[PDB]
Formats: structure tokens, C-alpha cells, sequence
């Protein structure tokens, strides 16, 4: 069966690029559409974007074009890059397939000068 | 089952295709007309060994699994048989995932050749919706 | 974007009783409304897709209804395992959006 799992730094500095990895096990990433969703403090969920089978991407305009979602077939992983982060980007990040059937465990990333 | 034009337009509206991801309802009715002539049981075997199934002729190489197609990917995670029901639920669910790719409705060759660029709204006019 | 408004923000219920959660869209979205459950420290879980379609592996007590702009998620006889957050999400138009959520707690 399919399993998803996020990985990457838990603490980042303002202005840097936040990068996360989602490792998929059980099937090829070429057989689905892959997404990134995040939860801000206060139970506010935001759909960040997804990459579909053709390689086309859809990004939430709320991110002001600071986001990139890419894939690596050889490693069966897809990624999230978010440029010039601010404290407003502190949140719990999740990867999930487009259908919403498979989700990673989620990973908290805090943006702070400290 | 062979849907009537207006009958399918009403069904597709109930199934949320009116204005789904930027595509007006007429697009879907027109697509069904030229892809399967409104026949839910329509099937077409292709050269690459794949088969197009149902009212929206969904392909077995990329979208559904019929267990007889080579490089099958089953992007819709559904058996192709499910797309051959008089109930359009599964076909619509899969069609929505298909159109959510950047290629949009261009995935449907008949739609591209006979619907895109035409007055698609005409396909739902004269109907009780 | 399409705005989804959920109510009530919080709902307290005693196990055994039934509840209904509301989600209203700023514009018509047909049947393109999906329901998710989320418990603290866990990832969201899809409960209902396309307003009323059932999901394999989800308790039968969960059901969804509605179309257009008004939708509801009903739980027939709430169990302790149901306490947590509930969010609606629309995928009719990009960007996909979520409602503010409804917290279901034990009374």
C-alpha cells in the first residue's frame, strides 16, 4: 500500500528558502497528482498547490509566487520550496495525494530569527 | 444507457460539472456527444493496447485499470468497469481529476476537434435543468 | 477566491447524540465540497467526497448532503472517537479553499 512522509528542517531563518521533501512508498509518484497543504496556528488550513501527471503545477495565489513544487522519479519523492519566508510561514506542513486519501504525518516548521 | 442530450446536461449539473475548473456545462455535454454519442457502455480498443471506456471515453493506459493495458498508471485509482455504468458518478469523478491537469479538457480528442472553439452553450440550451 | 464559512465554530455534544455541521460557499460549487476530520497531532482524514459520496474505511455514521452553496456533514450518534476538528474544502475552482473549521467537543 501507499505511505507518505515529510522530512526537512524544523527551524528556518526569515528571508531564507524553506524546503521540504515528501517520500512516497508503495507506488510510483508517476501514478498520481501530489500536493502540499499547511496548517497555521489557530486551525487555519491553506492548500498550497499540487503537481499533476503532466508536470503542470497549480499554486495558491496567496503564496505570491514564492512556491515551487518539483518531483524526482528516481527517488520517488516530490518537493516543496518556499522562498523568502517570514514568521507568517510558521506552520505544520503536510504532503498528500490530490485525492486526499493519503497524507503524511505533517511536520512543524518554525520561522524565527532565533 | 444512452442519455438524451438534456437528460445528460441535467445529470452532469447534479454531478457538479457546471463551471468545474473553468469549464462551462456545455463543454461536458458536447464532449460526451462526440466521445461516446451519449452511450455509457461505449468502449473503443486502441492501438497501444489501451481501451477508452464509458460516456467520456476514459483511457485505460493513464486513468483506469482494466488489467489488460501495458504501461497502465491508473491515475484515477478505479477499475475501468466502474466507468461502464448507467450511473455516471465514477466517470465524472475521474473526468474531474483528468481536467485538473494543466492539459484541461484537451485530454478529450473529440472535444478538442468538435467542441473547443464552438458555441458549447448551445448543447444545454432548450433544456429543463 | 471561493470563501467557505463553517458554523457553528464550536459544538459540544454528549456521545450517543447526533449533530450536523454547516459549510456555506460564497458562490455555487455544485457537489464539489469535501469533508475532513482532524485531531490534534494528526493529519487530516477525508470523510466524504463530492458532498455526499461515501469513503471506504469511514464509519457509516458520517454522511454529507447539500449542493450549490449550502452543505452539511451529519454524524448519527456521535462516538468518543469523533471529537476533534472538522473542515470542509472545495475543489470546484483553483485555488482550493478550506472553511474555518468546526470543533466538536464532549459535553
Amino acid at each position: 500500500d501507499v505511505q507518505l512522509q515529510e522530512s526537512g528542517p524544523s527551524l528556518v531563518k526569515p528571508s531564507q528558502t524553506l524546503s521540504l521533501t515528501c517520500s512516497v512508498t508503495g507506488d510510483s509518484i508517476t501514478s498520481d497528482y501530489w500536493s502540499w497543504i499547511r496548517k497555521f496556528p489557530g486551525n487555519r488550513l491553506e492548500y498550497m498547490g499540487y503537481v499533476s501527471y503532466s508536470g503542470s503545477t497549480y499554486y495558491n495565489p496567496s503564496l505570491k509566487s514564492r512556491i515551487s513544487i518539483t518531483r524526482d522519479t528516481s527517488k520517488n519523492q516530490y518537493y516543496l520550496d518556499l522562498n523568502s519566508v517570514t514568521t507568517e510561514d510558521t506552520a505544520t506542513y503536510y504532503c498528500a495525494n490530490w485525492d486526499g486519501d493519503y497524507w503524511g504525518q505533517g511536520t512543524l516548521v518554525t520561522v524565527s530569527a532565533a | 444507457k444512452v442519455f438524451g442530450r438534456c437528460e445528460l446536461a441535467a445529470a452532469m449539473k447534479r454531478h457538479g460539472l457546471d463551471n468545474y475548473r473553468g469549464y462551462s456545462l456545455g463543454n461536458w455535454v458536447c464532449a460526451a456527444k462526440f466521445e461516446s454519442n451519449f452511450n455509457t457502455q461505449a468502449t473503443n480498443r486502441n492501438t497501444d493496447g489501451s481501451t477508452d471506456y464509458g460516456i467520456l471515453q476514459i483511457n485505460s493506459r493513464w486513468w483506469c485499470n482494466d488489467g489488460r493495458t501495458p504501461g497502465s498508471r491508473n491515475l484515477c485509482n478505479i477499475p475501468c468497469s466502474a466507468l461502464l455504468s448507467s450511473d455516471i458518478t465514477a466517470s465524472v469523478n475521474c473526468a474531474k481529476k483528468i481536467v485538473s491537469d494543466g492539459n484541461g479538457m484537451n485530454a478529450w480528442v473529440a472535444w478538442r476537434n468538435r467542441c473547443k472553439g464552438t458555441d458549447v452553450q448551445a448543447w444545454i440550451r432548450g433544456c429543463r435543468l | 477566491d471561493i470563501v467557505l464559512t463553517q458554523s457553528p465554530a464550536t459544538l459540544s455534544v454528549t456521545p450517543g447524540n447526533s449533530v450536523s455541521l454547516s459549510c456555506r460557499a460564497s458562490q455555487s460549487i455544485g457537489n464539489n465540497l469535501h469533508w475532513y476530520q482532524q485531531k490534534s497531532h494528526e493529519s487530516p482524514r477525508l470523510l466524504i467526497k463530492y458532498a455526499s459520496q461515501s469513503i471506504s474505511g469511514i464509519p457509516s455514521r458520517f454522511s454529507g448532503s447539500g449542493s450549490g452553496t449550502d452543505f452539511t456533514l451529519s454524524i448519527n450518534s456521535v462516538e468518543t472517537e469523533d471529537f476533534g476538528m472538522y473542515f470542509c474544502q472545495q475543489a470546484n475552482s483553483w485555488p482550493y479553499t478550506f472553511g474555518g473549521g468546526t470543533k466538536l467537543e464532549i459535553k
